[PDB]
């Protein structure tokens, strides 16, 4: 059950001891490199395409409704606990994305195929067994997170706010999904590197704009958060199921912190060490978490500061979309466009998750059937009925985190090493 | 399927004081309880949302805690108002259910009924049918027993008894039994009383009639 | 404030089909996920159905005869029954969800039965010959034999309001009996008439029946 998210976190705590807080200084340097300019070392794409594309999959409606769940069933305080996800979660996508340099590229072109699946192969052989496991739970996993829960929430969010949206959303979501990925992880790079930032600076300004017009309300908010979550008043350790089970559980699907299903996209960056991309894929977590989700959370948290009618009883996506139309004159429509985009990133990247997972297991022969599959499944995921899909995806999700978390532990030893290695070509 | 169970099933509160409602459920639920009131010709009303959160514009004497596998709904002071039924609803999930319910009435200085009876119609024989009817009005509490007596013998069968709903003004319940017979077997006896037995008085409040008149 | 109000409710033999409306305001339709939560005449209070705007959820006991629907054009919520069963009796009601159900609707009554309709027969109770003549008299209405449910009695058109007890109808076999007890002054009565006013909607039927002494 949930004690793999203890688990999960774990490592979190373990990794950063292990890597003594190794985030916290190596973070600017790495969010330079992720952005520099100008590297032709073996690979597919750039590292700034990879992180695109990782984003891309990382930002998703996780990050609009998901944060809205938690800040309703578990509180304002959902958001620190969401936080700690990440903070420590950047240890455990640094680790995922190290190793993912075990990695052997496959025929049909480079391609490249690297991810948790093929460290256990290369770990201390039952990593055959494990392997195996993982690429069967991912290669599933990747329609709900990555497919079934992005294109249904957009579909019900459109048919809400503009209505003239049965199937149509799904169709042009289909066919703009196809288009992309027809080309591959190539055609994706080109894609996921234009819309990602596009998007990112989009929803983020406003937020800004949210906050630069209500700056008195900024640090309360920032008190009800910090006063919440680690809030006794009720219950021994009660917020347990409150404030931080809801903020790791929904914190871990926005920014994707231990799943595996991260440096999957880190493979195919064009690197000359593991140290390298590693640093950039690090940095996942913060965009989404840090940046993105926090921008969510704060407004959320404003919104219940003031008054408002009528947001009292709503459901997530709605909600944010509500909170954002009350402070901004276009703040709905604003969150509705952000949605689209947010979800049809996490559609491709995703798809690269799933497609490098099944290949595994069936080789390049079944690859268009899983691109054929992942375009039809959008198109139903629109139009079909998934009220509670978020907790099949949880469950999948988790069935996918269990063998990469006991990697990361047993392969702590890999990377602490292939690290002192790094570190020392970064004093030249 | 999550089974919550609520206890005490029904209680009596004398005026002023306070008292403690239970809502138990099968499985641990974290803070997803809710807590409504329901009124005669009314749908429920929001008390107490999410366990312990409170609801706008209903009184602060309303309290609920708990978390898990315990829940209390804990009243402070009750008022005739509070009258009703209190159920819980747990959000596990989007199948949200309920629980049993709990009745709360109000307690009173103990009242004795008055008690009258009534003839079949003359309207009601010429269609074939003769009903019986005694009337028990205003009395707390509730607990009483009616016994039909036909010329001395009683009558176990062919009763039917309906009880009204707690009265707002003066907290008295009201009862209707009702003893149906056919014209002709009617018209087989002389005698027909009624018999009600209160805890008011050691002897029973009697009245009859005679069909012979 | 914000508005629900249900409708379409009636009387349906089993097997049989009908739909329901839930016409909302003061509010936005399209943006609150909705749901239907039946009491039934005992107070059972049962979850029956769940939308949003696009993907629905039913209750294992109605899966298959249930269509809920929603039109946030017209802004009202659609409950579609059909092969209805007997269970299925209670009072619907509308309302929207999140995690706690606050605003709720007036409720419709729908009722599942193989029984006929059929008209009351309103009979007076007036005291024997031989009665005790005590300060106050007390005076009855016996309405039986009716179906279905319900019945509106008033004593002198609504003058006595004050005294009053209608019990609630007991059903026995396919046919429900009410009576309903006036208590007035014996100087009043008979000097003063005494009347009661009977309605049965589903029959179309209002009587009359002066309490008259014997």
């Amino acid at each position: 059950g949930p004690y793999m998210l203890v688990l999960l976190l774990g490592t979190g705590i373990f990794l950063t001891l292990r890597l003594g807080f190794m985030q916290i200084h190596t973070l600017p340097y790495a969010l330079k490199l992720a952005f520099s300019k100008h590297e032709t070392s073996e690979g597919d794409i750039s590292h700034f395409q990879a992180l695109m594309t990782a984003l891309a999959a990382t930002i998703g409606t996780g990050n609009i409704a998901g944060v809205a769940t938690a800040y309703v069933l578990g509180g304002p305080g959902a958001i620190f606990w969401m936080w700690v996800t990440a903070f420590f979660g950047m240890a455990t996508k640094y680790a995922e994305a190290v190793l993912a340099i075990k990695y052997r590229t496959v025929d049909d072109n480079g391609e490249m195929a690297g991810g948790p699946m093929y460290f256990l192969e290369k770990g201390l052989p039952l990593g055959k067994i494990l392997g195996v496991a993982f690429a069967f739970f991912g290669a599933f996993a990747a329609f709900g997170i990555g497919n079934m829960v992005q294109t249904n929430s957009v579909a019900d969010a459109v048919a809400s706010n503009f209505g003239v949206d049965p199937l149509i959303t799904g169709f042009v979501l289909a066919i703009f999904t196809a288009a992309v990925i027809l080309g591959g992880i190539k055609s994706i790079g080109k894609a996921t590197g234009i819309i990602v930032p596009f998007m990112a600076v989009f929803y983020i300004l406003a937020g800004l704009v949210i906050l630069a017009m209500n700056i008195g309300y900024i640090i309360p908010a920032f008190g009800t958060i910090f006063s919440s979550a680690f809030n006794f008043s009720a219950g021994f350790g009660a917020l347990i199921g409150t404030a931080i089970m809801w903020g790791v559980k929904r914190g871990v699907f926005s920014n994707e912190a231990g799943l595996g299903s991260a440096p999957i996209a880190a493979a195919a960056a064009k690197t000359d060490h593991p140290g390298r991309q590693a640093l950039v894929s690090m940095t996942g977590t913060f965009l989404d978490t840090i940046v993105v989700c926090t921008i969510t959370g704060l407004v959320l948290t404003i919104a219940g500061l003031k008054a408002f009618p009528g947001l009292t009883d709503l459901t997530g996506a709605s909600l944010t979309a509500a909170s954002f139309d009350a402070l901004m004159p276009m703040g709905g429509l604003i969150v509705t466009i952000g949605l689209v985009f947010f979800a049809y990133s996490t559609v491709l990247g995703w798809s690269y998750y799933g497609e490098k997972c099944f290949e595994y297991l069936i080789g390049t022969k079944g690859i268009r059937l899983y691109r054929i599959a992942f375009v039809l499944v959008a198109f139903w995921g629109a139009t079909a009925s998934l009220p509670l899909v978020w907790n099949i995806a949880d469950t999948l999700n988790g069935a996918m985190a269990i063998p990469n978390l006991i990697g990361l532990l047993l392969l702590s030893g890999v990377v602490v090493s292939e690290t002192k290695a790094f570190n020392e070509i970064r004093k030249n | 399927d999550i089974a919550m169970t609520q206890s005490p099933a029904s209680l009596s509160a004398s005026v002023g004081e306070t008292v403690t409602i239970t809502c138990r459920t099968s499985e641990n639920i974290a803070s997803a309880l809710a807590w409504y009131q329901q009124k005669q010709g009314k749908s429920p009303q929001l008390l107490v949302m999410n366990a312990k959160t409170l609801a706008a514009g209903v009184p602060s004497r309303f309290s609920g805690s708990g978390s898990g596998t315990a829940f209390s709904l804990k009243i402070n002071s009750l008022q005739p108002e509070d009258f009703g039924s209190y159920s819980c609803q747990h959000a596990a999930g989007w199948l949200l259910t309920f629980g049993g319910g709990t009745k709360l009435e109000i307690k009173r200085a103990d009242a004795a009924p008055t008690v009258s009876i009534f003839p079949p119609s003359s309207e009601q024989l010429t269609s074939g049918g003769a009903s019986v009817v005694c009337f028990l009005n205003n009395f707390y509490p509730k607990d009483i027993n009616v016994k039909w007596k036909i010329d001395g013998s009683e009558r176990q069968n062919g009763v039917l008894n309906s009880w009204t709903d707690q009265d707002s003004a003066d907290s008295t319940y009201s009862m209707s039994s009702t003893l149906t017979l056919t014209k002709d077997e009617y018209e087989r006896h002389n005698s027909y009383t009624c018999e009600a037995t209160h805890k008011t008085s050691t002897s029973p409040i009697v009245k009859s009639f005679n069909r012979a008149e | 404030e914000v508005k629900l109000e249900e409708s379409g409710g009636g009387l349906v033999q089993p097997g049989g089909s009908m739909k329901l409306s839930c016409a909302a305001s003061g509010f936005t339709s399209s943006d609150f996920a909705m749901d239907w939560v039946r009491q039934s005449p005992e107070a059972g209070l049962e979850w029956v159905a769940e939308i949003a705007a696009s993907e629905r959820h039913y209750a294992e006991s109605v899966k298959g005869r249930f269509t809920i629907s929603r039109d946030d054009s017209k802004s009202s919520v659609y409950l579609q029954m059909n092969s209805l069963r007997a269970e299925d009796s209670g009072l619907y009601y509308c309302t929207r969800t999140a995690g706690a159900c606050g605003q709720w609707g007036t409720g419709t009554t729908v009722t599942v039965s193989s029984a006929k309709t059929t008209p009351p027969s309103v009979y007076p109770l007036a005291p024997g010959s031989a009665a005790a003549a005590a300060s106050m008299v007390t005076l009855g209405c016996l309405v039986k034999g009716y179906f279905p449910e319900p019945v509106t009695v008033t004593w002198n058109s609504g003058s006595l309001s004050s005294g009053v007890h209608t019990f609630p109808a007991v059903l026995q076999s396919d046919l429900y009996t009410l009576s309903s007890s006036v208590t007035v002054p014996s100087s009043t009565w008979p000097a003063s008439t005494v009347t009661c006013n009977v309605a049965h909607p589903a029959s179309s039927t209002k009587v009359d029946k002066a309490i008259v002494p014997g």
